[PDB]
């Protein structure tokens, strides 16, 4: 991550959703990390695990992409992923990160669109 | 093909055993998966015991051996004695054949040590069923065996110790009584023979894998045998010389030692005082010479961490502290052993700066025992001086924050001590440290942290004359160093640190009420400091220093023109306007602490007022709204600044208790009608949204104004003095808004507050309402109870809760359930049973407490209609149910609780308690008592549920158990030789004589 | 480099809920009592390069306990489980313990009193000294607030490489690929969103 400038840190939770259970499964607990690649300027979210330090989200911040609330929370957002490298092989998935407040979660999104526009260029 | 194994109709393929056991323990993924579930199916066969012989003597793979054996140990404790004696001899034969043939091969006996041990093992389990009755040349053969060949000499002290651990260490849940003392009584009567061997091989043992396998063997034989073995042979030189002084024998040899120092011994015999004070000199003369010096880096070589050096430090710790807290007054009074004694604790001092909290842990009880000991005994701190001046610097660099309870206990307790025996070497020691703090030389958060939890910890130690100068030197040097540090993280830390030493010295803030203000006054500056940590540790001071000081701030001060609460109080809104919600909480719960201090009632009422005077305009500019508009609730933040205020009258109300009455006096009409109105919006939210709406924020937002309505009754209840309005004003209103709601909403609506507040309610005025108990069991039982009777996991807070309730009505409020009609009251019957199949801990105990409680209430009845129709309906359903849950193996954190209900049920028809008889007419003679039908019933009960025991056994089991029916502990005993009996054929039935 | 680590103790003490956690992250909140054993591959990466626990997470209920003992052979290191929240499986400790050395003489074992996130703790700080003793590690832990959730496998690391020293380290964390969303399964992502949003996160009550 020695090549990346950091645009945005925020502490959050972060599930994947399982169809066939029909439920939300926590991935994992970390800081959340907006990265822009100072050669290409691409922004991707990289979240890592509290104390393993394990990667539970590696992915572009896709300009099609789109931040949808859940209906439990008011500090949270659900998007679709098309291609997560954190297990490695990239897949899709149904994401949802929940934050510490509201306040946290719209700061979030802020920059999540932000980092889209950078995305766009 | 793998599956082929499961087919017993064809004899086994040994080839294909070999292959799914290899899948199973080297493959991976799928096959691993396939290969365990076969092996499993395989094992668990019947008749799998039979094809142990062909896998033993025909298998290449050890592990298929291994498994084999497993499958024998399962025919050996369970079905044994179902064998005919030449089968018996047969299996016996062919095991010690396997052992022997194992050892006399030097490549297996070296490679294939798993399979060895799990044979002598199984042989073991051999011995248990066979030894010495069926088999008395056991120890004199395997004595012979041994001079044969140093491997089997080696393997027979596995066996001797795997003995020793099967009937003195693991014997107790696993064997009856009876049969657990044969084995004791014949492991005693030949244990002289087995010493001497065990001595033999120590006195002329060349080998040390055969030396380690004896030293292993007499570290269990320590746990019993008679002192004599040790202290009237020559193996106490030989354990504290030749054993310590190789490092292949060293740590079994300390371990051997240290049981030693836990051996039974005269207290009146200088011989022995003198062996005792020989074997500490050779171990720590030994430790000295050949591994480390009293003055080695035993921190640095735990870190490094080479070998066995960490198991052997954690040894030598384990052993000086158990000798020294036996036996250091054997050291103290003769000058000879000064330097033994002080060398031992400098050790002790050196272990205890290693960086591993479990040893430091074991180090620490070790100098809490000594140090009080100091503060008490007569003549010995002079002794210690050196030891207690490092332990002083060793327990301040590893003080601890007082959240981690236990070691914060400990250190402080050992801290205060020392602080006693030396007040100016304690202070020296903190001032020094804080010096280095300032110079920078050892600056670090966590070293300031540590300081202050160390400096906070003595408080009370010093004269308040000692102390004064002490806490002005700390404060001095704290604000000196916050100036200094530069940047707001180490100014936090720093003024984090000075509120925490200044909230651990009250003696001092007491007698300095300007500096008290000050403190106050600056801790309210704090209040608007938004750098994180810094508001929390302000209000948890605050209501930490008025916890302590709350007189000071409630009394007129010379030179204030008020009682500084006045002060508080008026400036309240600018003080808590940066406080996030839960932080204005703590504000005004340390408020209500304070006005509480006021006796005089119409002065505390004026306070109470004046301190609930801005959530009070809130609420009624609220209702005023809310009573106009219903529909303003709806709105997000309302429900925010709602929730809010009830959260405000809650912590006062947990600091002020039955002085809170006034304040909720004031809110209780609007408060309740607050709460049918949040509960419509709930029930047509869930109407027009589905169950879904219980998940939103804005549900959530409602369902915690109820929550918090419910927290803030059931608060001011159970501290209420004043019953007689509790009854007069509170309860009925409560009950007409809680319980139709409850009974009314579908059970994703239904707050489970409700049933905790019924419980407090019940618990404090239930004698008072007998008609309020009635209506609050008919609005919750049916319909709770409907939640939880499906599956153990459903609704977890109502399950919990809905139990206290009965339990709380079952002692307070009896003629509640006598109310009920009889389906009713089957249903209660069948809820406690049902409490009872629990693997919650919480509703299990209060299910067996309310079957309880039931028995004596019904007793109570005395020989009318209603407890003899009880007992006909109900006993034999509540003796089954609890024999039940006693043999089954799903509720052994039950067992005494079980145990007791079962003794209370069979003790009522020995006292003649149940007037008709318990059997229908024509099931047994007319005359018969309860007494003779219970145990005709009990038989039959136990004959159906366990067919494998014998008529014997039952009858055995019952006239033991029915005997001790007044005595619970030899009760619990008889029911545990059952429990054992069940897991096995052909159990001795003289087994329940046993006294 | 890889070990095998048994993982044993009564049921429903948290062998499966931990394992999970550390292998995908999630908290099963369910109870499903483990058949006999369940084996499943764990990989650390430290400053001594990646470490790979094969984990033989073992059934704790007699009546699904398979092959028993069976499991601990060629086991290097081990997990003893109980419950703070449950004294009868500390008073079982001991059992766990003799059943595993007798298989496996001289192997690191962590033993792990689970679920102190539980505030009405049962097996009291000042009652856990088993591990003194047998030269067993012991911590504290919560599979459900990750509480010392890392430390058993440190421990046994540092036992197992023979480097005290040795740290949990950060993957380095390869560029993701772009993709552009199919047109074609465009529909279908709709749908698989539309469940997500209207199924609400668990614990909303929690910090995070
Ligand atoms: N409060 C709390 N619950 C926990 C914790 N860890 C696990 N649990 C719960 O306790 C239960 C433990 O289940 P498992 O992890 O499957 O138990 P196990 O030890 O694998 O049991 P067996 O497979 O039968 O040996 C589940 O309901 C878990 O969600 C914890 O740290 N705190
Ligand atoms: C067993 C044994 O092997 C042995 C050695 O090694 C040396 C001296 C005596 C003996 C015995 O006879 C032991 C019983
Ligand atoms: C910093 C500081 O913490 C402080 C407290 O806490 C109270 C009174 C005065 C001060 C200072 O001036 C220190 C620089
Ligand atoms: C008490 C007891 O319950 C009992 C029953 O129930 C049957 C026969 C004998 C007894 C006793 O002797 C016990 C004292
Ligand atoms: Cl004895
Ligand atoms: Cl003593
Ligand atoms: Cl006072
Ligand atoms: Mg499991």
């Amino acid at each position: 991550e020695e090549d990346e400038e950091v645009l945005y840190k925020v502490r959050a939770k972060l599930f994947r959703f399982d169809a066939d259970a029909k439920e939300w499964k926590e991935r994992g607990t970390g800081d959340c990390k907006f990265l822009k690649n100072k050669k290409t300027n691409k922004v991707r979210i990289l979240m890592r695990r509290d104390k393993t330090l394990k990667i539970c989200a590696n992915h572009i911040i896709a300009p099609e992409y789109t931040l949808k609330p859940n209906v439990g929370s008011d500090r949270s957002w659900v998007y679709a992923c098309t291609a997560d490298i954190a297990e490695g092989e990239a897949e899709a998935f149904t994401f949802a990160i929940r934050f510490g407040s509201k306040e946290n979660a719209d700061k979030f999104k802020e920059e999540f669109e932000k980092a889209q526009e950078i995305n766009k260029k | 093909s793998m599956e082929g194994i499961l087919d017993f109709s064809n004899d086994l393929d040994i080839a294909l055993l070999d292959q799914v056991v290899s899948t199973f323990y080297q493959g991976e993924g799928v096959q691993q998966k396939q290969a365990q579930e076969i092996l499993t199916k395989f094992q668990d066969n019947p008749d799998a015991w039979e094809k142990a012989d062909q896998i033993l003597q025909f298998s290449t793979n050890p592990q298929s051996k291994f498994i084999a054996l497993s499958i024998l140990d399962k025919l050996i404790t369970r079905k044994w004695k179902l064998l005919p004696n030449d089968h018996r001899i047969g299996i016996r034969n062919f095991v010690v054949g396997m052992i022997i043939s194992m050892c006399q091969d030097d490549e297996v006996f070296k490679t294939q040590k798993n399979l060895i041990n799990k044979s002598d093992l199984t042989l073991v389990q051999i011995l248990k069923q066979e030894w010495p009755q069926n088999w008395p040349e056991f120890i004199p053969e395997l004595i012979g065996s041994s001079s044969s060949s140093v491997n089997v000499c080696e393997n027979n002290m596995i066996v001797l110790k795997l003995l020793s651990e099967e009937v003195f260490d693991f014997s107790a849940e696993q064997m009856t009584q009876a049969k657990a003392l044969h084995l004791k009584n014949s492991m005693s009567k030949e244990f002289e023979q087995i010493f001497k061997l065990c001595f033999q091989v120590l006195e002329q043992g060349s080998s040390s894998s055969l030396i380690v396998a004896t030293l292993e063997s007499l570290l269990r034989y320590l746990h019993w045998i008679p002192y004599r073995y040790i202290y009237e042979t020559n193996i106490l030189e030989l354990l504290s010389t030749k054993f310590m002084t190789s490092p292949d024998t060293r740590a079994i040899t300390l371990k051997c030692l240290t049981e030693v120092s836990n051996l039974k011994i005269p207290q009146d015999n200088d011989l022995i005082k003198r062996q005792t004070v020989l074997f500490f000199q050779n171990t720590l003369q030994q430790i000295a010479t050949s591994v480390m010096p009293v003055t080695a880096d035993l921190k640095a070589t735990y870190a490094n961490a080479n070998g066995n050096d960490q198991s052997f430090l954690q040894d030598l710790a384990m052993f000086l502290t158990t000798y020294l807290a036996r036996n250091r007054a054997l050291l103290e009074s003769d000058e000879s052993l000064r330097e033994l004694l002080l060398n031992a604790h400098q050790y002790l001092i050196q272990l205890s700066k290693i960086e591993e909290r479990e040893l430091f842990k074991t180090t620490l009880d070790y100098w809490h025992n000594l140090v009080a000991d100091l503060f008490y005994e007569p003549l010995k701190k002079h002794i210690y001086e050196e030891i207690c001046s490092q332990l002083r610097l060793v327990i301040i660099e590893n003080m601890v924050r007082p959240e981690e309870i236990q070691l914060y206990k400990s250190e402080r307790e050992v801290l205060v001590y020392l602080t006693h025996l030396n007040v100016i070497d304690t202070e020296e020691i903190m001032i020094s440290k804080l010096a280095r703090q300032i110079d920078g030389s050892e600056w670090s958060w966590h070293n300031i942290n540590t300081l202050s939890w160390a400096i906070g910890s003595i408080s009370g130690t010093m004269s308040e004359k000692t102390e004064k100068r002490f806490v002005v030197t700390v404060i001095k040097d704290l604000l000196g160093l916050c100036e200094q540090k530069r940047g707001k993280d180490n100014k936090a830390v720093v003024a984090r640190d000075i509120m925490y030493v200044v909230g651990e010295y009250p003696r001092f803030l007491k007698a300095h009420w300007n500096f008290l203000r000050t403190v106050i006054l600056k801790l309210f500056e704090f209040m608007h400091e938004t750098h994180e940590g810094v508001q929390d540790m302000a209000c948890d001071t605050f209501i930490k220093i008025v916890q302590k000081c709350k007189y000071h701030f409630v009394i007129q001060q010379p030179r204030e023109s008020e009682p500084f609460i006045q002060t508080i109080i008026r400036d309240i809104q600018k003080t808590t306007a940066d406080l996030q919600p839960q932080q204005v909480h703590t504000f005004y719960k340390a408020c209500g602490i304070i006005i509480s201090e006021e006796r005089s009632v119409a002065e505390r009422n004026r306070l109470l007022s004046d301190l609930m005077q801005l959530p009070n305009m809130a609420w009624d500019t609220i209702v005023e709204q809310s009573t106009a508009n219903p529909t303003l609730l709806l709105d997000s933040e309302t429900v925010k600044i709602i929730a809010n205020i009830i959260k405000t009258n809650v912590a006062v109300c947990t600091s002020m208790g039955a002085d809170f009455y006034p304040q909720l006096g004031h809110i209780y009409y609007n408060m309740l009608q607050l709460y049918r109105a949040v509960s419509s919006m709930i029930s047509t939210q869930v109407a027009a949204e589905g169950l879904i709406a219980t998940k939103t924020p804005k549900v959530r937002g409602l369902r915690t104004i109820k929550k918090e309505i419910l927290k803030l009754v059931e608060t001011y209840i159970s501290k209420a003095r004043n019953l007689d309005d509790v009854v007069k004003v509170l309860v009925e209103p409560l009950l007409n808004a809680v319980l139709e709601d409850y009974m009314n909403n579908v059970p994703d609506a239904r707050d489970a507050e409700v049933l905790n507040c019924m419980t407090t309610v019940v618990e404090k005025v239930g004698h008072m309402i007998p008609q309020g108990v009635i209506l609050i069991l008919q609005s919750v039982f049916e319909c709770t109870l409907d939640m939880i009777n499906k599956d153990f996991t459903e609704y977890p807070e109502h399950r919990v809760e809905f139990y206290k309730l009965l339990k709380v009505i079952n002692e307070k409020s009896f003629a509640a359930f006598l109310e009920l009609p009889p389906a009713a009251f089957k249903l209660f019957v069948d809820a406690i049973c049902w409490a009872f199949k629990h693997n919650n801990r919480d509703v299990e105990v209060n299910g067996l407490q309310i079957a309880l409680d039931l028995v004596k209430n019904i007793e109570r009845m005395g020989n009318v209609p209603f407890a003899n129709e009880f007992h006909k309906n109900y006993f034999f359903i509540f003796v089954s149910e609890t024999f039940f849950v006693l043999t089954d193996s799903d509720h052994k954190s039950g067992f005494s609780k079980q145990a007791l209900l079962l003794m209370k049920l069979i003790s009522l028809v020995y006292d003649n308690k149940i007037s008709v008889p318990l059997y229908q007419e024509a099931e047994v003679p007319q005359g018969t008592s309860n007494q003779v039908y219970l145990s005709q019933y009990l038989a039959n009960m136990l004959s159906n549920a366990f067919p494998h025991l014998t008529s014997e056994q039952i009858a055995s089991f019952l006239s033991a158990l029915t005997k001790q029916c007044k005595d619970l502990v030899v009760f619990k005993g008889t029911l545990r030789d059952f429990l054992v009996q069940i897991k096995e054929v052909g159990g001795d039935p003289t087994d329940y004589l046993f006294a | 480099v890889q070990f095998k680590l048994v993982l044993v103790g009564d049921g429903g003490t948290g062998k499966t809920t931990f394992v999970k956690r550390h292998l995908t992250g999630e908290f099963e909140k369910k109870y499903v009592a483990t058949l006999g054993v369940e084996v499943h591959p764990l990989v650390f990466h430290t400053n001594r390069g990646p470490i790979k626990f094969n984990v033989w997470d073992t059934a704790g209920l007699e009546k699904f306990g398979g092959l028993r003992d069976g499991y601990y052979i060629q086991a290097q290191c081990a997990i003893i489980m109980f419950d703070v929240t449950s004294r009868v499986t500390y008073k079982n400790v001991p059992n766990w313990h003799r059943d595993l050395v007798r298989v496996c003489e001289n192997i690191p074992i962590v033993l792990c009193g689970n679920k102190v996130d539980i505030k009405d703790r049962k097996v009291k700080a000042k009652s856990i000294v088993f591990h003194r003793k047998k030269n067993l590690q012991y911590y504290d832990i919560s599979a459900k607030s990750n509480y010392n959730f890392e430390k058993p496998f440190l421990w046994l690391a540092r036992k197992l490489i023979g480097d005290p020293n040795l740290e949990f380290v950060a993957m380095p964390a390869a560029a993701p690929p772009e993709v552009v969303m199919d047109p074609a399964l465009a529909a279908q992502y709709e749908h698989d969103l539309e469940v997500a949003q209207t199924t609400a996160l668990p614990d909303e009550d929690d910090d995070l």
